RNA sequence: UGUUACAGUUGUUCUAUAUGUACCAAAUAAAUAUAGUAAGAUUAUUUUAGUUGAAUUAAUAAAUAAAUAUUUAUUUUUCUUUGU
């Protein structure tokens, strides 16, 4: 069974020697964002599988205590859906523990070759524009990433500042004493 | 007519009573009189504050990037949200902070916003695309029906010789020349299309939707939505409490009713669903901007009797939020319990659409803390959910004994031997010399 | 909102029709065109046939792999798609969305060293049929190749583990297969070690040879022992 | 097989009108199907003047280029000079001299 | 066909042949009382021959040929004084070509005087125009320099270019030359329809005027080794070419050729709300005055602000369903009251 | 967005057959007219009465 | 008949889900809103009811229990054994999970509403004018916020006058 | 494809262990699974559940197989095939329905050794 | 028609949903046997092989060095007809390129790789295109 | 005068003409069955760019059919011009 990633029954009868391999240390980020979405998907089948009737309105009010499933629509679901999530999801989890143990080893050569700050320096994955994700009051002053670029503090001159005031008796209104300018109209 | 066109000023006189009515009509006063409706711009729609308030800390403004708090406040408590910020290619890179508003028209404390939900800067292309396809798909198509020239029932007989009479030349006549007669291409509901909406478009047109409520300052959080009696008369005095025109002709409310912060559900509460009935400006939706993937099972017209419009056979629901019924009702009000279902639909997305060397970092920083691994406690979630994550766990116990358990699928996986059999031609699986491999049935 | 008249442009609704009638030949599927056949035989005529199935013909089992670029996967291994401290197999890539449902056609795929001259890191692979230069540059690199030439019903148990609970006697591929593939050892297929194994032509009982897996529980529900 | 709806243009002097060709500057039919004829064999004679250089196999059509390949691979993988495939399909004689041969 | 041009071509009707105004000063505001809270911290002339021989001044002038400009100036000048009233615009300006042929020549003191003579005739003028106090000044600014008071000469630029950032408009120049790249249709020839560009040095000369005050300000600094001033100068004339810019900036409409639809041009071309005035006048800030005394509408609490009538009788709400039978008029019961209840009165 | 949703089937034009057309537009009945008080081309629309079509 | 994806009919976490509804209506009124939720509820009541009734009158007819179990089941329930490999969970079960999450909810709000009250308390007792939020340097304030807000100060805060107020260009209040 | 068994389930019962163990005790002592052939393509594939007579049954007998395999279960009956390894009692046998000669494993196994030596490309 | 016309008050034949053609139906074998498509995706020419196809009597063309076999492109209007045959299938996209001669691996997992056939386990991943697996030892039929 | 038997693949007991209920390819009911397809109609002004009588080789290694229409691509010299 290939699904982990130690080989293949094929790898096993071929005997490729691919044992011992260069342990290199890995975040599993994608493997992660995979087991976070396939725990909500074997949720949702589980509540979808759960799932009773509840009608609010006479006509529908005589089967209030059954599942919205028949029995044996039910028991196929359980059978072939949420099971093969459930198996899905333990396969995410069994490689990212194997990762993880293989981190760990990583981790502790790199720091009794190095040491604790050097190998947390090496390990660390910081790139110069991290900021423009994470928090980007600390990259306004690199680059304008707005959407809005007009309203960034460094092209924000550029916005016209009215000189608004209310008005009493508009109805509070807010409005700008700014005159209008004269248009060419004709030629 | 058109502008162009001789039939354009060929009106001359008549057009309006030279004597003026005596209760509406004035005269200019000059460049101090206040005009009522005159405007610079272009209003097709020409409303204020008083007409159609907004709901926000501060008027949009230019100067301003949004309506709303920038930081939190030091007099009212601060409730970060339910999943980390993250800032995509689309969000607004700035911090939205939001004031919950109390059923008594209070602001009991303030919380804050995903820029990736209400930061995604809004676009003119996508939220057509949005409005063109609800339009196109709430339309009715059963009445889209219309006869054909075999649909007639005239006998199936020349009439009358071509040379013979006067007459011109002519067969059954039943064609569309003919007052009785169809078309050759009618209108069919199974010949109308039905168009298709991909997850990723909807999602994006949803979000900015929401944002473009959020910079107009249209939005509105409040804790719950409930009411005392489940009748229309708390409901409505619950909407004249919270300023709420849901009359036909004031700005209409959008309900997105997601439970409470504590108690968040995907169902809508019984008592203010069964009020919120009143016939006016006021339309309820799920809480969710995603959608199921549409397909289509008659591609190719393999299954003639379908009466149905060609295309997605799974439409989006009429409950769902929309860009059409968004801009008709012009107060969105959110509960917090829609918004944390929000940030848990839309995590993983946006999780996926992060840049790679981004992505590495997500475990460093912890935006991908997961607690089927037991690196955390268990996050917030509905109702719902819960329940059927404990059903889960209960249920968990009866896979033990048995080698399909699916939490521990091909445990003898590695200390068992595999063995090439030529003769029976296959690969099989022994343990201890027994063949522990199912050879599967015909 | 006008008549694309053929020869004429795009004319105005209302105008003029005396001046088309290729246009409704077009508009009807009714066409013409002898201006070459009258004198000349047409080119499918003319031509020969070069075999009974013709050039390229996909006959069953062909082995059309679809290319794997060795420089999509080294780009991917580098950002972080495919782990390198595991065998890499299709499921593996399928997974990590390296390569779509709409490309996995069997036989599945074949690796091409295309754009590439070194790889830097060993990587264990599984595939069928890659080229003797990726195989030689993952070789020189320190990796592992194994030409995995599996049937269909092999292909699906690899691609949807989870539809399997046990282990099932997965058949050997066809002779052509075999031949080519599976008991290569320029392919270093996963068949040319018992291929070569010359135990299993003496005796009946000696044909089986058994092989185990080299050598150097998942409940999300864990226990609050913080506190 | 002309155009019978003949092309209005707006008339900005009063001799258009009176012209009945659109270009009277430009050649007639024939007269430009003779032009176009010369100036194509003069610039082919141009791109003939040097010799029919020989190109190797890859910079060949693509039905010749596999099949030529595929002629001398097997003895392509053994190193070794003076080994050379006849191979039917290919670039033809030019029948003299040449300074790229 | 292609054309020669031999013969004479009557030019052709473009937008930008629009007749623009000029921006004028407020009438409450006045230079006078700028340099002071600066300073606290008609009769018959041959205009067509006489304007004949102003153009040949300038002409002069341009060419390096000082004291005939001056002279020719000093012709119409006294020509201008004679045909206009006191303070009027065209005289102002020629006198401000008078000082600068004056400078130019060398007589540097009438150069001031004249100079000085023009900013009292603004001063006392009603609403001059932007673009002729900001050449006047920049007049003023250049003399002093030359005379030697550099200080002064950076200060009269300065407050040209804090008259030009308070009272000019930076998006009035191109409110119909900003659309017009929407007018080509064909994409394969005559493609520069669609790049058709417009500078702002040729269209708002009061901007040429304040960027070249800048410039000098900034050559002035940097020969005084001010680079607080200098930083300063070049921020502000960044920042005003920038404003420029996104004034004139746009979105594509279709790329590709498009047949037919000429009536789109009504369309294209019209007075679009150019980006300062839109986000001058948002519809948030500047609030649309709405009178329910001439409306049918109005908010809950205001309901007897509306327009008023005879006899009115709230019959219900239009139900459309009431047109149904005695079952839908039967669940269309209670709703009148329960909405009565729900406008009721405070 | 694959094939976004057409302009013209989005239910804001009932117009007569014409010789252009695509198969998704939904055109006006055999024999009924686009506009509804236009009996005769030189029918006038009326002052205040207001048919509701579409929605309700 | 023909294929139709029976397999996704039912799946969604709503009963709408999945159901080709293309006789829709942009705009539905309060009786269309309950008809269209009454329909979806019928669709789906409906389908199951008849699929309930076919299989149990089948199995009936067939000569099995109404569930299709037979002689050997019984029997088997009959000693007490379990005769199902996997006994998933019934209504009872799902029920009593829901009413004890539902529970856990209830208490959990009123420790956090006892909590945020005390919060703010303190808070208000701290501060009794409002921060540099209430500022006019960039826009307008908005009046009904701040007669949302009026009950968090002891100030007057909806009274504004007609100048844009700054925070540092003159003291407020 | 829904008519015989292709790739799909024939026994929508799934029993517990204590179930496959009463199933299996009503079996009569002497019965083998290679009793039972494999009906035709042309017989419905279908499983009664655990019923009267039940073994004779094809795809009731190999469905329970598989559930016993699952459930760990200690399969009573025989295997639907003996593989022959080694030359030993009986020498010869006798085969009217010619089968046995072709079906038997050492007249397979000699086959793909001679097929896998046949190959010389 | 009419409102209350006596042609549509009597019932008669109602029009159903046609059905629609073969998918690959404009693509033909005579194209398949005789060229091939070969070059870049916008450098696509349809080679056939060269020579004069002829069969003539018992001992004439003797030498067989003059028979060469050799591909040459073939008219590039019978080409753009037999590509513009291809075409013919979404006349109204303009991004769709036209269809191969062959069918591809992209096509060919393409045809099951929608949501519609997400749960076929059948028909995925070229099921036709692989070989046939060994059937029962003890099958027959009726 | 009426009634019988004969009905179109043919009937009036050979054939031909004639005729079989007001145009003998008889009449009634269904058909988009299909005519290498004869012809007739084909709904919407104020417009915005190239050619007006060419091309024409059935069939082994020869640079290239041309006109019309739609999209699209080449700012290289020079006294001016030049739709490639
Ligand atoms: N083409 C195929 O044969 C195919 C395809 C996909 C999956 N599978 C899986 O292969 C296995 C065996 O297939 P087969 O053709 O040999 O037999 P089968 O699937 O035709 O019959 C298996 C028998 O065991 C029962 N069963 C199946 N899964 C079970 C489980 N997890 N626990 C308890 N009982 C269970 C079935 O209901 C049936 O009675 C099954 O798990 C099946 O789902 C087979
Ligand atoms: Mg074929
Ligand atoms: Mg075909
Ligand atoms: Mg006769
Ligand atoms: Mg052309």
């Amino acid at each position: 069974s290939g699904a982990f990633g130690c080989g293949s029954y094929r790898s096993v009868v071929a005997g490729t020697q691919n044992v011992p391999r260069r342990m290199t240390f890995y975040p599993s980020a994608y493997e992660l964002i995979q087991l976070h979405k396939a725990h909500r998907e074997v949720i949702r089948h589980f509540y979808v599988r759960d799932k009773i009737f509840d009608n609010k309105f006479p006509g529908n009010a005589l089967a209030n205590g059954l599942f919205k499933f028949v029995p044996n629509r039910r028991e196929n679901y359980h059978m072939r859906e949420l099971m093969e999530s459930i198996r899905r999801r333990s396969i995410w989890m069994h490689r990212i523990k194997q990762q993880r143990e293989i981190n760990a080893k990583v981790v502790e050569n790199m720091e009794v070759k190095y040491g604790k700050k050097a190998a947390a320096s090496m390990l660390c994955f910081t790139t110069p524009d991290s900021n423009a994700y994470f928090a980007p009051h600390r990259y306004q002053d690199v680059a304008n990433s707005w959407p809005n670029y007009w309203q960034h503090p460094s092209v924000n001159h550029v916005v016209p500042k009215p000189r608004w005031r209310r008005h009493r008796e508009l109805g509070g209104i807010t409005r700008v004493e700014d005159p209008f300018a004269v248009q060419a109209s004709d030629y | 007519s058109s502008i162009f066109s001789p039939r354009y000023d060929w009106r001359t006189s008549g057009v309006h009573d030279i004597a003026p009515r005596d209760e509406g009509d004035f005269l200019y006063q000059g460049p101090q009189h206040v005009l009522p409706g005159a405007h610079p711009l272009p209003l097709h729609h020409p409303h204020n504050t008083i007409t159609r308030p907004v709901i926000s800390p501060y008027i949009p403004s230019p100067q301003r990037s949004h309506p709303y708090f920038t930081a939190p406040l030091p007099e009212l408590p601060h409730f970060s949200t339910t999943k980390p910020i993250v800032y995509t290619y689309g969000t607004m890179k700035e911090r939205i902070i939001a004031p919950v508003f109390n059923l008594k028209n209070e602001v009991i404390y303030t919380r804050e916003l995903d820029p990736f939900i209400f930061g995604m800067y809004p676009e003119v292309e996508e939220l057509s695309k949005n409005l063109t396809y609800w339009m196109v798909r709430c339309q009715n198509f059963a009445s889209k029906w219309d006869y054909e020239t075999r649909e007639i029932w005239r006998k199936a007989k020349k009439n009358w010789p071509n040379t013979g009479m006067g007459m011109p030349r002519v067969g059954n006549r039943k064609n569309h020349l003919y007052t009785w007669g169809g078309r050759t291409k009618p209108s069919k509901p199974w010949n109308m299309l039905m168009p298709t909406m991909d997850v990723k478009t909807w999602s994006k047109s949803n979000r900015m939707m929401l944002t473009l409520k959020m910079l107009q300052g249209r939005l509105q959080v409040v804790d719950r939505l409930t009411l005392e009696e489940p009748t229309q008369e708390c409901y409505l005095e619950l909407c004249r409490n919270m300023s709420w025109d849901v009359r036909h002709t004031g700005g209409g409310v959008l309900f997105m009713d997601g439970g409470s912060r504590i108690t968040p559900s995907s169902e809508f509460d019984r008592a203010f669903f069964f009020g919120s009935f009143f016939n006016g400006r006021n339309k309820i939706v799920r809480p969710t901007v995603l959608c199921d993937e549409q397909y289509d099972y008659n591609k190719t017209a393999a299954k003639q009797r379908m009466k149905g419009p060609k295309g997605a056979k799974n439409p989006i629901p009429i409950n769902r939020f929309n860009a059409y019924d968004a801009m008709k009702h012009d107060r969105l009000v959110i509960t917090e319990g829609a918004l944390m279902q929000l940030e848990d639909e839309l995590y993983e997305h946006k999780l996926q659409i992060l840049p790679p060397h981004i992505r590495n970092q997500l475990p460093e920083y912890g935006y991908l803390d997961s607690e089927a691994l037991g690196d955390c406690v268990p996050s917030l979630k509905t109702i719902q959910m819960e329940a059927a994550a404990r059903t889960e766990e209960a249920e968990s116990d009866m896979y033990k004994s048995f080698i399909d358990n699916p939490y521990n699928p091909w445990k003898d996986n590695m200390d068992a031997s595999y063995a090439v059999d030529g003769a029976d031609g296959t690969v099989q699986k022994f343990v201890d010399g027994k063949k522990v491999s199912w050879s599967m049935l015909s | 909102c006008g008549h694309n008249m053929i020869k004429m442009g795009w004319m105005k609704i209302g105008g003029s029709w005396k001046y088309s009638r290729g246009y409704n030949d077009r508009r009807r599927v009714f066409a013409r065109g002898q201006w070459q056949e009258r004198k000349m035989t047409p080119r499918f005529m003319l031509a020969p046939r070069v075999s009974a199935g013709g050039p390229r013909n996909r006959y069953e089992g062909k082995l059309v792999f679809s290319p794997l670029r060795l420089s999509k996967l080294l780009w991917a291994i580098d950002t972080g798609r495919i782990n390198p401290n595991e065998v890499i197999t299709l499921y593996h890539l399928r997974q990590a969305n390296v390569v779509g449902e709409r490309e996995i056609v069997w036989p599945g795929f074949v690796l091409i060293s295309n754009g590439v001259r070194r790889v830097p890191y060993p990587i264990h692979i599984e595939l069928q049929n890659a080229s003797a230069e990726s195989i030689r540059l993952i070789e020189e690199a320190g990796g592992s190749f194994t030409c995995v030439y599996m049937t269909h019903e092999g292909l699906y148990q690899e691609l949807h583990p989870e539809e399997y609970p046990i282990f099932m006697d997965q058949e050997l591929p066809e002779r052509r297969g075999l031949e080519s593939l599976a008991t290569n050892p320029s392919k270093r297929g996963w068949l040319t070690r018992w291929y070569e194994d010359s135990s299993k032509y003496a005796h009946p009982a000696a044909g089986r040879r058994y092989s185990h897996y080299l050598k150097p529980t998942l409940l999300p529900w864990h226990s609050y022992n913080t506190a | 097989a002309f155009r019978r709806l003949v092309k209005r243009h707006k008339i900005t002097n009063n001799q258009m009108l009176l012209m009945r060709r659109r270009e009277p500057y430009k050649p007639t039919m024939k007269d430009r199907q003779e032009i176009a004829d010369r100036a194509k064999l003069e610039e082919f004679e141009r791109k003939n003047a040097d010799g029919l250089m020989f190109v190797p196999e890859k910079a060949l059509p693509p039905w010749q280029k596999s099949l030529a390949h595929n002629a001398k691979a097997l003895g392509s993988r053994i190193n070794f000079r003076g080994f050379r495939v006849r191979v039917a399909d290919g670039q033809d004689e030019p029948g003299f001299p040449t300074p790229f041969r | 066909v292609t054309r020669l041009y031999t013969s004479y071509y009557t030019g052709v009707l473009y937008p930008n042949q629009l007749v623009q105004p000029k921006q004028r000063l407020p009438a409450d505001v006045s230079v006078s009382a700028i340099l002071q809270k600066r300073s606290e911290p008609r009769p018959y002339v041959p205009l067509g021959e006489v304007a004949k021989l102003e153009l040949q001044g300038d002409y002069y002038m341009e060419g390096g040929m000082f004291q005939e400009a001056l002279e020719h100036y000093g012709v119409v000048a006294k020509a201008y004084n004679y045909a206009y009233p006191e303070n009027h615009a065209q005289r102002i300006g020629i006198r401000i070509k008078l000082s600068a042929a004056f400078r130019q020549t060398g007589r540097l003191e009438s150069s001031l005087a004249n100079i000085e003579e023009v900013l009292r005739m603004l001063d006392a003028s009603t609403r001059p125009s932007l673009e002729l106090i900001c050449e006047a000044l920049l007049e003023l600014g250049i003399t002093r320099e030359a005379l030697g008071m550099k200080r002064e000469a950076t200060e009269a630029y300065e407050e040209a270019l804090e008259v030009v950032n308070s009272f000019h408009n930076w998006g009035e120049s191109h409110r119909m030359l900003r659309l017009l790249p929407r007018l080509g249709r064909r994409f394969n020839y005559n493609f520069e329809e669609k790049f058709v560009y417009f500078s702002p040095f040729d269209y708002d000369r009061t901007f040429a005027l304040v960027d070249q005050c800048l410039e000098r300000a900034e050559t002035i600094f940097n020969e005084i080794g001010d680079v607080e001033g200098a930083i300063r100068v070049l921020q502000q004339r960044k920042e005003m070419i920038d404003k420029k810019f996104f004034n004139m900036r746009d979105f594509a409409g279709r790329i590709h050729t498009m047949r037919g639809h000429w009536k789109r041009r009504a369309q294209h071309l019209t007075n679009a709300p150019t980006p300062d005035e839109l986000l001058r006048y948002s519809p948030t800030i500047h609030q649309v005055h709405r009178d329910f005394k001439y409306e049918l509408t109005a908010p809950i609490g205001r309901e007897k602000e509306v327009m008023p009538g005879v006899n009115r009788l709230v019959l219900d709400m239009g139900n459309p369903y009431r047109r149904r039978g005695r079952l839908s008029n039967k669940m269309l019961k209670d709703a009148d009251h329960k909405f009565a209840n729900y406008v009721r009165q405070k | 967005m694959p094939r976004p949703a057409p302009r013209f089937a989005m239910g804001h034009m009932l117009p007569h057959r014409s010789n252009v057309g695509s198969q998704f537009l939904h055109t006006q009945r055999h024999g009924s007219r686009s506009t509804w008080y236009k009996k005769h081309y030189f029918s006038l629309r009326p002052f205040a009465i207001q048919r509701h079509h579409g929605t309700t | 008949g023909g294929f139709t994806m029976k397999y996704k009919k039912g799946t969604g976490l709503w009963d709408e889900d999945h159901v080709n509804d293309y006789k829709t209506n942009r705009y539905l009124s309060a009786r269309a809103t309950m008809r269209w939720y009454q329909e979806m509820e019928r669709h789906q009541t409906r389908n199951s009811l008849n699929a309930r009734r076919a299989t149990q009158s089948h199995n009936n007819n067939r000569g099995l229990h109404h569930t299709g179990r037979g002689a050997f089941e019984r029997e088997l329930e009959r000693r007490g054994v379990q005769v199902e490999k996997y006994p998933l969970t019934t209504t009872t079960g799902t029920m009593r999970v829901a009413e004890l999450v539902i529970l856990r909810r209830m208490e959990l709000e009123k420790r956090a509403e006892e909590a945020l009250a005390e919060q703010r308390g303190e808070l208000q007792k701290k501060n009794p004018t409002p921060s540099e939020w209430y500022d006019e340097s960039k826009g307008p304030l908005n009046p009904n916020f701040l007669r949302s807000m009026r009950s968090h100060y002891e100030v007057d805060i909806a009274n504004l006058p007609d100048t844009p107020l700054i925070r540092g260009q003159r003291e407020f209040f | 494809g829904a008519f015989t068994k292709g790739r799909r389930p024939v026994m929508r019962q799934k029993y517990s262990r204590e179930a496959l163990q009463a199933a299996l005790a009503m079996v009569p002592p002497g019965f083998e699974v290679a009793d039972v052939p494999r009906p035709p393509q042309r017989i419905l594939a279908q499983s009664e559940g655990i019923v009267g007579r039940w073994y004779s049954n094809y795809w009731t007998l190999h469905s329970m197989r598989y559930q016993c395999l699952l459930a760990g279960v200690e399969w009573p009956l025989g295997e639907r095939q003996r593989p022959r390894t080694n030359y030993d009692e009986p020498f010869f046998f006798a085969d009217f329905e010619e089968s046995k000669a072709i079906r038997d494993y050492r007249s397979r196994w000699i086959n793909v050794n001679r097929s896998l030596v046949g190959m010389t490309k | 028609p009419k409102m209350g016309c006596e042609e549509i008050t009597r019932k008669a034949r109602r029009v159903q949903l046609q059905p629609t053609e073969y998918l690959a139906q404009h693509r033909m074998q005579v194209w398949q046997l005789r060229f091939k498509e070969m070059g870049p995706p916008f450098s696509r020419v349809w080679v056939a092989l060269g020579g004069k196809m002829r069969r003539r009597r018992v001992g004439r063309q003797v030498d067989v060095k003059d028979m060469r076999y050799y591909w040459r492109p073939i008219e590039p209007q019978y080409q753009r007809l037999y590509m513009s045959r291809l075409r013919i299938r979404d006349h109204s996209n303009k991004l769709r390129q036209p269809m191969r001669l062959r069918a591809t691996n992209a096509d060919i997992g393409s045809g099951s790789s929608s949501i519609e056939w997400e749960r076929a386990s059948n028909r995925k991943y070229g099921a036709m295109l692989a070989p046939p697996k060994r059937q029962d030892f003890e099958f027959r039929v009726v």
